[PDB]
């Protein structure tokens, strides 16, 4: 057998998830200051019932 | 150099810190602070360590 015909080939482009990403999460921000100034005040303000 | 309750040297037990949240361990001798006992119109010191 020969053809007449002219061959073209397409393939759909399948799907694809994007998944979230983050570089640096807040609570690292938040972390990120070396002394958090609200920690330091509840851990201070307990010396008495301590 | 300071004395406790303005008394003789004493080795007192370590006692545990009383409960809190959030917090880490502590440990204490003294519960309570001293002050003098009253004399009438005259300033007295009273230590507590
Ligand atoms: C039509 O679709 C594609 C080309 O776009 C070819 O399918 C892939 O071919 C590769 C090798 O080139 C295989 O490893 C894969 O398994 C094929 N499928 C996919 C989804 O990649 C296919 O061969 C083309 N048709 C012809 C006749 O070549």
């Amino acid at each position: 057998t020969v053809s007449t015909f002219i061959d073209l080939n397409i393939t759909m482009l399948e799907d694809h998830e994007f998944v979230p990403l983050e570089v640096y999460t807040r609570h690292e921000i938040k972390d990120s200051g070396l002394l958090d100034y609200t920690e330091v005040q509840r851990r201070n303000q307990l010396h008495d019932l301590r | 150099t300071a004395f406790h309750r303005d008394d003789h040297e004493t080795d007192m037990e370590l006692k545990p810190a009383n409960a809190a949240t959030r917090t880490s361990r502590g440990w204490h001798t003294t519960d309570l602070k001293y002050n003098p006992s009253r004399v009438e119109a005259f300033h007295r010191y009273g230590t507590t360590v």
